[PDB]
């Protein structure tokens, strides 16, 4: 549509910080569960931070 | 003579009431266009192409009773 008002979180923006929500286990014996995430969070942080585009968790 | 008097007044109430429904008319259509320009932009051009359209039919009637004043005065008196 081009119907569309003003409104931050439906409208871009250019980028210099982005924040992730991680959810994750309360317990373990999960076996590589978290890690696996948390490595491709990781390579996905390290890419922005390759930038210099901070990040927030 | 009593000629002039009465026709220039004549005239007068024509291109009067004239004034008042070309006036308005346009400032009831006109003011619909100009929400639309603001509400969408990027359709000014189009809407402008509608606003063209309808404002000659509103000028047709007060344009004949500004053609028939313009003839009183200059041409009857």
């Amino acid at each position: 549509g081009n119907l569309e008002y003003k409104h931050p979180y439906l409208e871009d923006r250019d980028v210099k910080r982005v924040g992730y929500l991680v959810v994750s286990t309360d317990r373990g014996l999960a076996g590589g569960l978290n890690i696996n995430l948390f490595k491709k969070l990781l390579a996905e942080m390290k890419t922005w931070t390759d930038k210099g585009v901070q990040a927030d968790l | 003579n009593l000629n002039m008097d009465l026709l220039y007044m004549a005239a007068a109430v024509m291109m009067g009431l004239a004034a008042i429904g070309a006036a308005i008319g346009i400032g009831i259509l006109g003011g619909k266009f100009l929400e639309g320009a603001a509400r969408q932009p990027d359709l000014i051009p189009l809407l402008r192409t509608q606003f063209f359209i309808v404002m000659g039919l509103v000028d047709a009637i007060p344009m004949i009773a500004v053609g028939l004043g313009l003839y009183v005065m200059f041409a009857v008196a």
